[PDB]
This record gives structure tokens, C-alpha cells and sequence, in this order.
């Protein structure tokens, strides 16, 4: 009823409508707040990195924030900003090429992409320099090789992989990040799942402003032709028709919003989940932070979204040995504490089992339990 | 005398100003790639030889075009049996003026200067003048009978471009006749052209920044037309 | 809002605000010349209803007082637009059919009917728009040996199209005998009707003007009379540009109309543009400035002091329209130096901001939240993440903890609701 | 007459009804998913221990006691949460006849005189011994290693 | 209202009430053959005993 005292006079007359929709909106505002700032205010404090970028050798330019570059972005938040930053009209900016101005308003954020990129920051700098105490009690400072060392033996990795390879898994680290970067720039379809979500608000807007054109059996669209053509007991007709299409159009928005907004909760919880579990902590969930066994993620902001690097270890260049369950040795069964027994084809080693590295077999590496007669397959 | 590949006869439908926008709209257009006739057999002095030139019917509206430099068409008449049983509309081009008659015209000079240009004009109805209309320029006509209006839309487009379908181009309307007139069949009046018929479709149309028609979408061509709309 | 005279802290969403019209703008084209309705209404003689005489209106100023100064009427019987209160509207066309009909047939004249009239002779369309206006004629066209200038096609074969008419006067045909000739039963088609002045009222002559009019906004007009005035640019106002009625801020478009074009619009159906009937100036016609509003209130068991957030302007506008008196709600705030705000969400009035960071306490949006402080009033500062704590990463330097707490932590989670159930039958 | 304005009120109540079933449908389903995340954390917070980390509070895990409340469940969540760190100088590995020593459990601190082994958690220091760490390759491999 | 001019005239007056729909239940679909490949196609080879 813009601008119609007439038709808002008629719209009183069917109750609490507009009470309802107005909360139902301004509970889904309310909770895309909550679902930023749970995903993202997961910290205490806003941690910082060393004026020093060394790691052991690890290169984080790429994710660190970029100091030169306005907004104190790392690259990738910055391509991913550049790359999804599609909405002409997502805030109000102090302010179709009207912007859906017939009394919808858009409503800012409350924490503005700066802040986001604070709280990532704080997020990288706490999990680059102290891992995962940060996420339960005060951070505590670690060397990073060191914290790698300790993620590998989460894994079931020796601590020596890591030292004896740091140079290898450093230049596959910064080889791996590079190629993400260059994956995301080469891709424009890479992010198409926050893509998607600002699509559907924009058709859910631009659908309910063309509603206005319709006439829902009226002689026209128009509230002011209704009126300068007809007499009050008619034009309460056409507008009561006219009212009742705009009100099913509005409660049709509204319940889509309900529905895409369970949508989005159920996301960010999954994404505060994630950054709680894998940027806060080491995960021995299987697939839940990237193919292969879980080392270590890495938060980067996005429009109305987070994109989450995973760093996994994947076995490679496998090789087959014969095996056994149990040494027979004086009578005794000897089995493995901590690996699988092995042979190379002339003798018999002790090694891990996520990397070959063959040890003798001695006693200090096995245990004894029962004669060599009760455990099927046996070797001497 | 028919060519098969004709793309053209997009018009602007309404007084509507749109910018930067493709907008769905039903209206009478000539559908894409619908067989036209190209009259070259019956053409003009060496056509006609003031015999044949068949009058066409009139189905809803028609599509009108000239190639011919030395402007051997001068206009059209429109009616049902135009022997003066009925009113007839005329539209002769002269160049100093184009002059719009609407009368019983029992005679005309249809069955090389000075050529007749005589008619009777029993009664007559409307009478209406207009600025002159008069290769390197084609002419594109569009003729519609729509509740009690006779609707032209024409582009004299200069392209020298001499292959016909050379490029697309939507026609603007040129003059709306308040004529009640009942119109089933016409001629046109010589002193070569195309004649297409226009159906009831929906298009597609693309309107630039500055508001003009440059392409057009006929969603009942192909499924691929029918994706698009 | 909250129906409530107990306030919790916090920010409320309240009715929305719009800059109101200060003038109002009739642009009418500049025609002196009036519609020929009296000629046609006050005829020396009207058409027989067989063929009546369709007269087109156009280029001309309506003016319907006519009307009502030519006689008392039998009916208007007015469909589409039902008042005779037809000066104020714009038609792109008009045409005024008219015939002498009989008065048992006047009812017969409706969009939709049956009868011989309504059948034979005279077809409006049921979705027809107009006003079909009678006058008594007994005294004009009756006459004592009868008025034989008259007839109706009672026999046709079939039925009359709306507003299309073949006049032909063929003799009809029935049987399978040609019927070429009088003789067989086949009569001649014209009624022969005869008005007489002994006839009683069902049986005089009735003359029935219908006035068809084409309301499609104002491509065309033929406009009934107003006193138009001057353009006022960059102000918020309602317009009337023929019969476009609206209200809108008009400014200078810079859109290349068509010489053909009136009009604009935008991608959602919406008048953007106008041709100025007068000049031939196009014009941008922009909305009038609206937005949300929102109360930041401490708590009324606190302090009475809140701020307003008008949501999505630019505090210029917001000052102009406060001083101009255009503002749609009729209170005001005190709007005084370093009590206006401009945010990304809109212009906060009655927060004070400051340089300084807190935790967030109210949210107002982008960054910036209020609070009320210390002499305590409403201050609006950006939000504070968190304290720093710079950690000192080092080579060889690792943080082992010496001592524990054992922390109790609650979390508490839904998980079930109040089941109702509903007897339809009974609510409704 | 009366037809119509009876239809008018049964479409207005029986729309009001639509909306109503719509919006608790929609509560339902978040009531849904609350309740399936209670009963996983009943499953996993009191029903054991977790290492998922701020699944069962913040801190390390240790327990879960569930309390009943109206139309939900309150957690009591039990959590170990360090304190008092002090900062300790490290290296990766002790290099004494040539054999790089890499801890078993815990990490290698030092006191500004002594290297000790502690566990990582609690500050407890050991001696270092041939019980306490694994040798794998030389004093020439490992980047930062101390004698 | 099927195979009914009329009806599909007065029915255009809704507006994009059918191209709503479609898209909601196309969206279903897709939405459904995405949850069946999520859960199923999980595994990069074809692994035979
Ligand atoms: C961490 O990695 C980044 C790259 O991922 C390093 O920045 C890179 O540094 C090299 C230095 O040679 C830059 O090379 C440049 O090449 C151009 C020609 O292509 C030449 O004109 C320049 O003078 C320079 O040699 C490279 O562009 C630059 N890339 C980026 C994205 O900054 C960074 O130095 C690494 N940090 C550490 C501590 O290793
Ligand atoms: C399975 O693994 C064992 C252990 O690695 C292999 O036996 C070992 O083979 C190496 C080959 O270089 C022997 O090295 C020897 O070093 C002495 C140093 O003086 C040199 O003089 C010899 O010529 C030779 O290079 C090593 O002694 C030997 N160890 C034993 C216990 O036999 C074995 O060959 C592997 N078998 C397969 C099938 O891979
Ligand atoms: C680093 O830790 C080591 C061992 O925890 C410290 O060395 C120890 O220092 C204590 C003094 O606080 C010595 O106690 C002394 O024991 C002798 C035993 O005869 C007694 O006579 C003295 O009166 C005193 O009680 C202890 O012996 C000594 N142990 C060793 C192996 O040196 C070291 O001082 C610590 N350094 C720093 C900087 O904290
Ligand atoms: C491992 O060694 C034992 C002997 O130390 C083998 O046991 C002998 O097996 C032979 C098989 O013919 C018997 O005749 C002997 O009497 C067994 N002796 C004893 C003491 O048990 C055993 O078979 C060896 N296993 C393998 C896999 O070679
Ligand atoms: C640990 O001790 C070894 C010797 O036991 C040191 O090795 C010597 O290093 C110096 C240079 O610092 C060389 O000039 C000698 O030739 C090396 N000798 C041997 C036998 O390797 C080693 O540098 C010591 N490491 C530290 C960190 O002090
Ligand atoms: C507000 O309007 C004034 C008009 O002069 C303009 O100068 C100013 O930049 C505008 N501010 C914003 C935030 O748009
Ligand atoms: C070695 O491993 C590969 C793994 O694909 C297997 O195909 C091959 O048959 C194996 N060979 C032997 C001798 O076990
Ligand atoms: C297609 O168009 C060309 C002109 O570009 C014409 O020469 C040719 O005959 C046409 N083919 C037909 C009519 O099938
Ligand atoms: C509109 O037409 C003019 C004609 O000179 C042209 O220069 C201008 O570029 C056109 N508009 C756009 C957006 O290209
Ligand atoms: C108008 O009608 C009156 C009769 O009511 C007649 O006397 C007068 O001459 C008429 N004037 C005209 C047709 O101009
Ligand atoms: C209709 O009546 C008017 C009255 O002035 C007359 O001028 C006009 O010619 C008439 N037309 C017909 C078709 O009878
Ligand atoms: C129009 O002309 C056609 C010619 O066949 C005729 O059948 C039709 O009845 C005519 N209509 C009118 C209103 O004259
Ligand atoms: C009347 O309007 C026309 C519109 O083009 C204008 O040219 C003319 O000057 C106007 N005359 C007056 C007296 O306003
Ligand atoms: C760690 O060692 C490298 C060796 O080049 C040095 O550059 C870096 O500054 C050291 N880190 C600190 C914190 O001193
Ligand atoms: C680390 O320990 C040194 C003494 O070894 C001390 O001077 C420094 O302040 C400590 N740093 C922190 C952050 O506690």
C-alpha cells in the first residue's frame, strides 16, 4: 500500500501479518550475526605473527595479511573478495539498477569484512605460532617444525620424518599453497558454493519487486489509477484483490528466507564445527578436513563465507613386502608395539606403518605373549 | 521467388523507453527464417507490362521491403475488393509529399516519367499529408491492422550493402492512421520487393544502453530459442 | 512497538520513514481546444442503430460538465471507471458511438446481454471500459404519422462482433431455398420500427451515446481540464503528467528517447521517465527517499535518552527533510552538533561518537555499536575484537605449562517443544 | 451475502492456520537439529571422552555430567585447562656419540644449565636417557639439534 | 488448469508463481541426486575383491 492511505486502512483489516514477517526477518538478521560470529569469533584474543616471517622455512605470505595492500588481506582473501564480490547492492553503502528500493531494504553486517580479516588473522597467527594450545587454555609459544613434528606423530608418523625431511615438506607445503592460490585464480567456478547463495537472495528480491507488476484479477497493477478511477466502494474491491496477491508474494519471500536460512545455520554450524576441530585442534576424523590424514587447516575469509585450506599428509610410492603377525624366536611369539613386521625378501624388519624406515628386531620393540603354536602364519 | 533465410521485421512495440535489458514480449512479428516471397518474376516495367502484379492477402499484417533505386514503388492499397463496394486506403509516396487517402476508389491506375497517378475517389472518409519517405538504401515497411489502426513502422536503412539480409536492424514506427478500415487483401502501386507475413509470436528483444533494438530471440524457432527466452 | 512501558536494552526495528511531497505538479497538455462532445450529444439528428455513428475524439480537451448541462439523464451506466467524475483522467482514445434505440431495448445495451439488439445490432465487448449515457428523445424524434428513418437487423444469421459491423443489406436466407426475391417467407432484415408520440415510455425513442475510452497510462491523451503549473526540479513532489500519477523526485534524465518515446521503464516494470508534454524535456523520475528506523534505547530503568538510526540515507537528506518539515514521522530529536552519525547502515541521531573501542554492547551495524556512558549518555564507537597478545615465537623457545585449573563449563541446548494440535473445523 | 463474507473469514483463518503449521514446521526442524546435537553430545561427552576439541567445552576434555531442564538438557562439561606456563628453550633432538636422540613422549626443554625431558602437557622435568628417546640417524641431519 | 486458454490468461495475472515452483522442485532435484552421489560416490576407483 505505498503511499495509499486507503489500502493501509483496507491492509489493517487482516490482523498481526506484517507483525509476523517483520520478526520473521528480523530473526533471520539476527542469526546471520550469530552465524558470522560463531564461525569467526572463535578467539580470545587477536594474536599477531613475529616481525620475523620464518617458520622453519615455511612460506605463509600467501595466507598471512598482506601489509601493503589496503584492507590488511592476505592474497587469497583478497582474490577470493575480488572473485565473489558480484553483489552490486549487498549493503547499503550510505545509500536493478534501482536496488529493489519498493520498501526492501538490505541490511549491513555487523562485523565488516576488516574485522573478518582480524579475526582470521588472530586465528593464523595463534595456530602458526603456538598450534593448538591457543584453542584451550593460553597460547603457548612452539617452534613450528616442532609443532609439525608433533602433528606427524598425531598421524602415527615418527617425529624423525619430519626433521630428516623438513627441507622436502616445507617446499612441498609452499608448493602446495602456491598452487592453491593459482588454482583459485585460474577457476572462477572453484567458488561457486557462496556464489550460489548471493544468486538465490538476489532472485528472491527481484522476484517479489516484479510481484508489484501484477494485477491478481484488479483492472490494474496501480494503486493510484485504482483510485483515480474508481469510487471508494469499488476501488476497495480491486485494492483488497491487489492486497491479497502482495501478501501471498511477501509470505512466499519470507518462508523461502525461513528455509535458506535454516540452510545457512546448518552451514555455519558445520563451519564453526570445522574451524573448532581443524584450525584449533589436530582431527582424526576421516574426510571431515581434506583428503588424506589430517595435519592442519588454515581459516581465509570470504563474502558470506569462509574457505578453509587443509593440510593433509598422503602416503606415495608404495612398495610391497611380505609380512607376518608374530616372530617365532626360542619358542616365544614376539609381536610389534608399534608397526608391522616386515621382509624385504633375505631378512625380517620392524617398521611403521605409514613410512618404511626398517628397523632390527630386537626386544625393545616387541612384546611376548603365548608359544609360537597358537598364532596362525608364524615366520622364524 | 521465395527466400527462405529472413531474420528481420523486429519493431518497437510500444512508447516503453527500456536501457540494457532483454524483455519477453507477445506481439505480431515475422517469424525467423519463415519463407517470404521475393517477387523478381513479376517486377516492374518488364514485369508487370501493365498485366498480372497479383493483389496478396492481407493475413493480420505483412512485412514489406524495396530494393529498387529508381523508386518504381510508390505506395500501397489496402481493402477487401477495392472496386469502391468497399472504402479502400491508399498511401502514394510522391516525393514531394506522401499523401494517405482513405475513399471508395473505384478506379487507379493499375490495370517512363509522367506516369498516371489518376483515381476517382468516389467518397471518401480520411484524408491525411505527410513529410516525403523518398541499392545503398533499403526500405523496410511494416503494415499492421490492429483494432481500428492502421500501424507503419518503416527504416529507409543505408546499406552498398546491396545483399539483402546484410545486417539486423529494428524498424521504428513511422505513423499510426486512426482508419477503421477492414483490410483482407493489398497491392503495391508501381509508377525488386519482398513480401513476408507476420504471426502472433513471442520474442526475445535486446535493447542497448541507448535504448535501441539490436538483436532479437524468436522462442518458437528452435529449443535452443525456446532456453534463451 | 513492543507494547510494553518497560524498555529492555537494546535497538528496535519502529515504522519506516519517507520524505513527503511538498508540492503538486498537474502537467496537462497545452490544448484550448475542446472536445466536440456537443455536437454530437445536442445532433440535429442521430444514426439508425444498424450503422451508428462512430465519431472519434482526439487532440482536444474533455470536458464532461457538458453533459450534465445538456440534460438530466436516463442512465450513465459508466464500466471500467464507474464515476462520472471523469475530468481528472487522460484517454488515449475515445470514441462516441452513437444511435436512437427504443426503450425496452435501453436494458439490452449492457456488455453482456441477450435481446436483439444485444445480439444483432449492436456489440459492446464484456471487458468493455466506458460509459454508455441515455437521453430521452420523445419530443425530437417521434413524429405523428411515425418516424420510418429507423430499423433494426432482428434477422441476421449470426451474431454481432464487438465493435465490428458488415452493412451489408443482402436478404437473409433460410431453407434451402434462396430466398432471392420477397415472396417466401423470408422477410426483409430491417425492423421498420416507428416512433410514435402516443407511444407509452417502453416504446419511445431513446438517444444512447457509449463513450469507449482506452485508459492505458497516457501514450496519447485527451485530458480533461486542470490548472498546470511549472516544473520544480530536485525536490521530492507529486506529479501528474497526463495521466501518469505518482509521486517522485524529477531531475534531468540523461536517457537518448526515441523521437517516437514517452515513457521509461526499468527492468522491474516501473515508470522511470517521463516526456514532458509541454516542452518535450525527458525527465528521470527518482523515488523519494525512504528507509527503515530503528530506537537504540539504554532501558527505560535507566535513562529515557535514545538514539534513531535512519536506515539507509545519507544525513544530508535526513537534515534537509527535518528542516523542510518532510519527514514523515512527526517527532523530532535534538539533531545538534556531534549528535549526528554518519554509518554504513544509515544516520544515527542522539549518539555521540567516540574515538575509543569497547566490546560491543548495542549493535547498530558495520562495525558500529552504541553504549550509554559517562552525565551518562549514548555513545557510538566501532567495537573492539578483542585485547592483543602478541606471542613470542622464537627458534628454540617452547611455553610448558607448570600448573592446572579444572574448569566447569555449561552448555545448554533445546530439545523439545510444546506439541499442540488443532481442530480446523472448530477454529475456522 | 452472508456466503461471501463467511468465505472471506474462512479463507483469512484458514490461511492464518497455514502459517502457523508452516512456521512450526520450520521450529520443528531446528528443534530437530538441537536435539540431534544434544544426543551426540550425550553420546560422546557423557557417554566418554571426547578429542574433538570445543565439542565438550573449552579446554581439554575430561567429563560431561548432563542435568535435565524444561524442554531441553544442560551439560556440565568438565575440562583440563593449563596454567602458569613458563618459557623453556628447546631444540628438536640431543646429539651425544654422534646419534640424533628424539624423544619418545614430551619435548626436550632446558633451564638455561640442564636439558630435560618433559611431558608436553604438565611441566615435570626427566633425565634423558636411552629409555626416554629413539635414535634414528646422526648429529648431521636434523636442523637445530644441541649436544 | 490443464488445456484451458482462458484458465492460463487469468493465470499469467499471478505473475512468476509457476517459474517459482519450477525452480524450487528443480532445485529439490538436483538437491537429491547431490545427496545420493555425496554419501555413495566417495571413492576415486572402482576396488574389486
Ligand atoms: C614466500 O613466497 C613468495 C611467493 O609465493 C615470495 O615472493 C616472491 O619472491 C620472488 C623473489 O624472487 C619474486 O620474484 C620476482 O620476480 C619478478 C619477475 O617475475 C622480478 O622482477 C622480481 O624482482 C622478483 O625477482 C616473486 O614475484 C614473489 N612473489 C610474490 C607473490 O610475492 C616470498 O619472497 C617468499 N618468502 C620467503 C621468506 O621465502
Ligand atoms: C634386505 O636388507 C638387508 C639389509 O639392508 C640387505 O643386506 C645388506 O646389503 C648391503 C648392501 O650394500 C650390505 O652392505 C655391505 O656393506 C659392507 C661394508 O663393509 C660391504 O663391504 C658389502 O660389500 C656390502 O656393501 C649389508 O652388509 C647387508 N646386510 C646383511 C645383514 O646382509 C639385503 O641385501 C636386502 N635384501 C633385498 C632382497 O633387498
Ligand atoms: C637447572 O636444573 C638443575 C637440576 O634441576 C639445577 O642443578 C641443581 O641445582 C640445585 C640447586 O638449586 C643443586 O642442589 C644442590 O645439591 C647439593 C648436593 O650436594 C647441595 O649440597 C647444595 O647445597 C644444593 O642443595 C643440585 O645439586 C643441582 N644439580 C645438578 C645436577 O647440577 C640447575 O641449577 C638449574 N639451573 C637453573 C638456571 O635453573
Ligand atoms: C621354526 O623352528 C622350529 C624349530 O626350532 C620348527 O619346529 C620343527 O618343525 C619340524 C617340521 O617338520 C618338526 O619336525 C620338528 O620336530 C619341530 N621342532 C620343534 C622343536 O618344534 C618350526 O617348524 C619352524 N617353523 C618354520 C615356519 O620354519
Ligand atoms: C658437538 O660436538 C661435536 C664433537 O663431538 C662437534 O663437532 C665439531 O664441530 C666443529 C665445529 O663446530 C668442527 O670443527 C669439528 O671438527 C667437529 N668435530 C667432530 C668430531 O665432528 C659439534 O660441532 C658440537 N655441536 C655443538 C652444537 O656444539
Ligand atoms: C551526502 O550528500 C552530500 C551532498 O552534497 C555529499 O557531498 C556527501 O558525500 C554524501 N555522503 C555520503 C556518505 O554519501
Ligand atoms: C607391487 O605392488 C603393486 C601395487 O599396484 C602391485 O600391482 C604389484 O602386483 C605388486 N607386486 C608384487 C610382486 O607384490
Ligand atoms: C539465403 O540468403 C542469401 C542472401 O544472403 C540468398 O542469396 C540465398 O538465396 C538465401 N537462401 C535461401 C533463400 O534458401
Ligand atoms: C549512444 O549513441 C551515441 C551516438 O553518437 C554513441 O556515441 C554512444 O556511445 C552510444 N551509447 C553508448 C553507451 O555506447
Ligand atoms: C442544443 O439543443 C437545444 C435544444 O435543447 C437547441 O435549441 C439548440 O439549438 C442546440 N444547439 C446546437 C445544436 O448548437
Ligand atoms: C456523425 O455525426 C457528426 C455530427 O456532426 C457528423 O459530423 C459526422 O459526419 C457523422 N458521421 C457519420 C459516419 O454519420
Ligand atoms: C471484412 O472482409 C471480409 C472479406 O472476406 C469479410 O468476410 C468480413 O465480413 C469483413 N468484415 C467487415 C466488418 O466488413
Ligand atoms: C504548446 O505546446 C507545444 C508543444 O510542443 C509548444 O511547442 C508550444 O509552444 C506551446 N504553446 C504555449 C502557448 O504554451
Ligand atoms: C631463526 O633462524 C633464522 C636463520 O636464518 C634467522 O634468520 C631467524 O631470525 C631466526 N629466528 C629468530 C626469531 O631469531
Ligand atoms: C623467555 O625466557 C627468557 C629467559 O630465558 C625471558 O627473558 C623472556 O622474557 C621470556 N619470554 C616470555 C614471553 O616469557
Amino acid at each position: 500500500c505505498g503511499d495509499s492511505t486507503e489500502c493501509s486502512n483496507l491492509l489493517l483489516q487482516y490482523g498481526s501479518f506484517c507483525t509476523q514477517l517483520k520478526r520473521a526477518l528480523t530473526g533471520i538478521a539476527v542469526e546471520q550475526d550469530k552465524n558470522t560470529q560463531e564461525v569467526f569469533a572463535q578467539v580470545k584474543q587477536i594474536y599477531k605473527t613475529p616481525p620475523i616471517k620464518y617458520f622453519g622455512g615455511f612460506n605463509f605470505s600467501q595466507i598471512l595479511p598482506d601489509p601493503s595492500k589496503p584492507s590488511k588481506r592476505s592474497p587469497i582473501e583478497d582474490l577470493l573478495f575480488n572473485k565473489v564480490t558480484l553483489a552490486d547492492a549487498g549493503f547499503i553503502k550510505q545509500y536493478i539498477c534501482a536496488q529493489k528500493f519498493n520498501g526492501l531494504t538490505v541490511l549491513p553486517p555487523l562485523l565488516t569484512d576488516e574485522m573478518i580479516a582480524q579475526y582470521t588473522s588472530a586465528l593464523l597467527a595463534g595456530t602458526i605460532t603456538s598450534g593448538w594450545t591457543f584453542g584451550a587454555g593460553p597460547a603457548l609459544q612452539i617452534p613450528f617444525p616442532m609443532q609439525m613434528a608433533y602433528r606427524f606423530n598425531g598421524i602415527g608418523v615418527t617425529q624423525n620424518v619430519l626433521y630428516e625431511n623438513q627441507k622436502l615438506i616445507a617446499n612441498q607445503f609452499n608448493s602446495a599453497i602456491g598452487k592453491i592460490q593459482d588454482s583459485l585464480f585460474s577457476t572462477p567456478s572453484a567458488l561457486g558454493k557462496l556464489q550460489d547463495v548471493v544468486n538465490h537472495n538476489a532472485q528472491a528480491l527481484n522476484t517479489l519487486v516484479k510481484q508489484l507488476s501484477s494485477k491478481f484479477g484488479a483492472i490494474s497493477s496501480v494503486l493510484n489509477d485504482i483510485l483515480s478511477r474508481l469510487d471508494p466502494p469499488e476501488a476497495e474491491v480491486q485494492i483488497d484483490r491487489l492486497i491479497t496477491g502482495r501478501l501471498q508474494s511477501l509470505q512466499t519471500y519470507v518462508t523461502q528466507q525461513l528455509i535458506r536460512a535454516a540452510e545457512i545455520r546448518a552451514s555455519a554450524n558445520l563451519a564453526a564445527t570445522k574451524m573448532s576441530e581443524c584450525v584449533l585442534g589436530q582431527s582424526k576424523r576421516v574426510d571431515f578436513c581434506g583428503k588424506g590424514y589430517h595435519l592442519m587447516s588454515f581459516p581465509q575469509s570470504a563474502p558470506h563465507g569462509v574457505v578453509f585450506l587443509h593440510v593433509t599428509y598422503v602416503p606415495a610410492q608404495e612398495k610391497n613386502f611380505t609380512t607376518a603377525p608374530a616372530i617365532c624366536h626360542d619358542g616365544k611369539a614376539h609381536f610389534p608395539r608399534e608397526g608391522v613386521f616386515v621382509s624385504n625378501g633375505t631378512h625380517w624388519f620392524l617398521t611403521q606403518r605409514n613410512f618404511y624406515e626398517p628397523q632390527i628386531i630386537t626386544t625393545d620393540n616387541t612384546f611376548v605373549s603365548g608359544n609360537c603354536d597358537v598364532v596362525i602364519g608364524i615366520v622364524n | 521467388q521465395s527466400y527462405t533465410n529472413f531474420t528481420r521485421g523486429v519493431y518497437y512495440p510500444d512508447k516503453v523507453f527500456r536501457s540494457s535489458v532483454l524483455h519477453l514480449t507477445q506481439d505480431l512479428f515475422l517469424p525467423f527464417f519463415s519463407n517470404v516471397t521475393w517477387f523478381h518474376a513479376i517486377s516492374g516495367t518488364n514485369g508487370t507490362k501493365r498485366f498480372d502484379n497479383p493483389v496478396l492477402p492481407f493475413n493480420d499484417g505483412v512485412y514489406f521491403a524495396s530494393t529498387e533505386k529508381s523508386n518504381i514503388i510508390r505506395g500501397w492499397i489496402f481493402g477487401t475488393t477495392l472496386d469502391s463496394k468497399t472504402q479502400s486506403l491508399l498511401i502514394v509516396n510522391n516525393a514531394t509529399n506522401v499523401f494517405i487517402k482513405v475513399c471508395e476508389f473505384q478506379f487507379c491506375n493499375d490495370p517512363e516519367s509522367e506516369s498516371g497517378v489518376y483515381s476517382s475517389a468516389n467518397n471518401c472518409t480520411f484524408e491525411y499529408v505527410s513529410q516525403p519517405f523518398l541499392f545503398k538504401n533499403l526500405r523496410e515497411f511494416v503494415f499492421k491492422n490492429i483494432d481500428g489502426y492502421f500501424k507503419i513502422y518503416s527504416k529507409h536503412t543505408p546499406i552498398i550493402g546491396r545483399d539483402f539480409p546484410q545486417g539486423f536492424s529494428a524498424l521504428e514506427p513511422l505513423v499510426d492512421l486512426p482508419i477503421g478500415i477492414n483490410i483482407t487483401r493489398f497491392q503495391t502501386l508501381l509508377a525488386d520487393y519482398y513480401v513476408g507475413y507476420l504471426q502472433p509470436r513471442t520474442f526475445l528483444l535486446k535493447y542497448n544502453e541507448n535504448g535501441t533494438i539490436t538483436d532479437a530471440v524468436d522462442c518458437a524457432l528452435d529449443p535452443l530459442s525456446e532456453t534463451k527466452c | 512497538t513492543l507494547k510494553s512501558f518497560t524498555v529492555e536494552k537494546g535497538i528496535y526495528q519502529t515504522s519506516n520513514f519517507r520524505v513527503q511531497p511538498t508540492e503538486s505538479i498537474v502537467r496537462f497538455p497545452n490544448v484550448t481546444n475542446l472536445c466536440p462532445f456537443h455536437e454530437v450529444f445536442n445532433a440535429t439528428r442521430f444514426a439508425s442503430v444498424y450503422a451508428w455513428n462512430r465519431t472519434r475524439i482526439s487532440n482536444c480537451v474533455a470536458d464532461y460538465s457538458v453533459l450534465y448541462n445538456f440534460a438530466p439523464f436516463f442512465a450513465f451506466k459508466c464500466y471500467g471507471v464507474s464515476p462520472t467524475k471523469l475530468n481528472d483522467l487522460c484517454f488515449t482514445n475515445v470514441y462516441a458511438d452513437s444511435f436512437v434505440i427504443k426503450g425496452n431495448e435501453v436494458s439490452q445495451i449492457a456488455p453482456g446481454q441477450t435481446g436483439n439488439i444485444a445480439d444483432y445490432n449492436y456489440k459492446l465487448p464484456d471487458d468493455f471500459t466506458g460509459c454508455v449515457i441515455a437521453w430521452n428523445s420523445n419530443k425530437l424524434d417521434s413524429k405523428h404519422s411515425g418516424n420510418y428513418d429507423y430499423w433494426y437487423r432482428s434477422l441476421r444469421k449470426s451474431k454481432l462482433k464487438p465493435f465490428e459491423r458488415d452493412i451489408s443489406t443482402e436478404i437473409y436466407q433460410a431453407g434451402n431455398k434462396p430466398c432471392k426475391g420477397k415472396g417466401p417467407n423470408c422477410y426483409f432484415p430491417l425492423e421498420s420500427y416507428g416512433f410514435r408520440p402516443t407511444y407509452g415510455v417502453g416504446h419511445q425513442p431513446y438517444r444512447v451515446v457509449v463513450l469507449s475510452f482506452e485508459l492505458l497510462h497516457a501514450p496519447a491523451t485527451v485530458c480533461g481540464p486542470k490548472k498546470s503549473t511549472n516544473l520544480v526540479k530536485n525536490k521530492c513532489v507529486n506529479f501528474n503528467f497526463n495521466g501518469l500519477t505518482g509521486t517522485g523526485v524529477l531531475t534531468k534524465s540523461n536517457k537518448k528517447f526515441l523521437p517516437f518515446q514517452q515513457f521509461g521503464r526499468d527492468i522491474v516494470d516501473t515508470t522511470d521517465a517521463v516526456r514532458d508534454p509541454q516542452t518535450l524535456e525527458i525527465l528521470d523520475i527518482t523515488p523519494c527517499s525512504f528507509g527503515g528506523v530503528s530506537v537504540i534505547t539504554p532501558g527505560t530503568n535507566t535513562s529515557n535518552q535514545v538514539a534513531v538510526l535512519y536506515q539507509g540515507v545519507n544525513c544530508t537528506e535526513v537534515s534537509v527533510a527535518i528542516h523542510a518539515d518532510q519527514l514523515t514521522p512527526t517527532w523530532r530529536v535534538y539533531s545538534t552538533g556531534s549528535n549526528v552519525f554518519q554509518t554504513r547502515a544509515g544516520c544515527l541521531i542522539g549518539a555521540e561518537y567516540v574515538n575509543n573501542s569497547y566490546e560491543c554492547d548495542i549493535p547498530i551495524g558495520a562495525g558500529i555499536c552504541a553504549s550509554y556512558q559517562t552525565s551518562q549518555s549514548i555513545i557510538a564507537y566501532t567495537m573492539s575484537l578483542g585485547a592483543e597478545n602478541s606471542v613470542a615465537y622464537s627458534n628454540n623457545s617452547i611455553a610448558i605449562p607448570t600448573n592446572f585449573t579444572i574448569s566447569v563449563t555449561t552448555e545448554i541446548l533445546p530439545v523439545s517443544m510444546t506439541k499442540t494440535s488443532v481442530d480446523c473445523t472448530m477454529y475456522i
